[PDB]
């Protein structure tokens, strides 16, 4: 019944966001809640943003 | 009122890319008032030159694989993300770049524009193994500020391009990484005052110095509004 | 650099004493940076009897 068939391959790329999920290994999991800016992040005395 | 206002001091400019800037004397508190608010918009509002488009020929898309080429296309798009460009004149600049041979393609080989200055010239971009493999490309260069990405425009962008023309997320934001420390000033009567220093690290180019002119105007310009309308 | 500026919305004075002033539209960050750096100002700095 077929007579002919086309396949096409699309490329996605996702980035990450606010509900996807994430973990350690140790069986920490995690839900992103909120992506926030870099001027907000704590950051340590030599100035490096967690 | 007792109104002090600091002096630009010293400009260490250690590496091109690291400066260290003193600056003294600033009254009590007002080390970190200032010192954290310049921080955040450093980080941010400052504007700079990336990679908007790539188009390189023989090549439809960014998962495709070029032949003599290392590199996978998106690989090569990473590193042009990463390419530090100055743009004197023009906000926008189409610079080309054609290479040949069994080279590690770097940022030098790029036909330099007038006044387009090559941060860092020994910039990887791509490997070409196969000698008889020619490589040949134009990188659209922008001037904005903070991020955009491709998935940004292209949701916006409902204006089509050509498929060929391969779009790259603009990492516009010169300033790498920002702190400040806050040391005590000591004047004859005033040992209460403190110095500020600022050590920023920077891709290519924007200029320490002239960073911190805009960052402060960037936040004079707000004050205005709270000043201005009461 | 296209500057986005923020105008002075709504002055509720609650009271004399007490007001509240609204402000927008501030461009992303900028809320905490003139936010935290005005409150400092305003407590530590502001000159009174």
């Amino acid at each position: 019944g077929v007579l002919k068939i086309v396949k096409v391959y699309l490329a996605v790329k996702r980035r990450i966001q606010p509900g996807d999920k994430m973990a350690g290994r140790h069986g920490n999991k995690g839900v992103i809640s909120k992506i926030n800016p870099i001027e907000d992040m704590p950051y340590d005395e030599n100035g490096t943003p967690v | 009122t007792e109104f002090l206002k600091p002096r630009l001091v010293d400009i260490e400019q250690v590496s091109s890319t690291h400066a260290k800037v003193t600056l003294e004397p600033l009254e009590r508190g007002f080390g970190h008032t200032l010192g954290n608010a310049l921080r955040r918009i450093l980080l941010s509002s400052m504007p700079g030159c990336a990679v908007t488009e790539v188009e390189i020929d023989g090549v439809l898309h960014e998962y495709s694989t070029k032949e003599g080429v290392q590199e996978d296309i998106l690989e090569i798009l990473l590193n042009l993300k990463g390419l530090a460009v100055r743009v004197q004149g023009k906000d926008e600049v189409i610079l080309t770049l054609n290479k040949s041979g069994i080279g590690p393609v770097t940022a030098a080989d790029i036909t330099h524009d007038g006044d387009v200055e090559i941060v860092k010239p020994q910039h990887v971009i791509c490997h070409l193994t196969d000698e008889n493999a020619s490589i040949s490309m134009r990188i659209k260069v922008q001037r904005g500020r903070g991020y955009v990405p491709a998935s940004t425009r292209i949701h916006s962008e409902e204006d089509e391009r050509p498929i060929g023309r391969l779009l790259v997320d603009a990492c516009y934001s010169p300033v790498e990484r920002i702190a400040y420390n806050v040391e005590a000033a000591r004047v004859e009567q005033r040992t209460d005052l403190d110095k500020l220093v600022i050590e920023m690290e920077t891709n290519g180019t924007i200029d320490p110095e002239e960073a911190i002119r805009r960052a402060a105007t960037i936040l004079a310009e707000q004050l205005e509004a709270f000043v201005d309308l009461r």
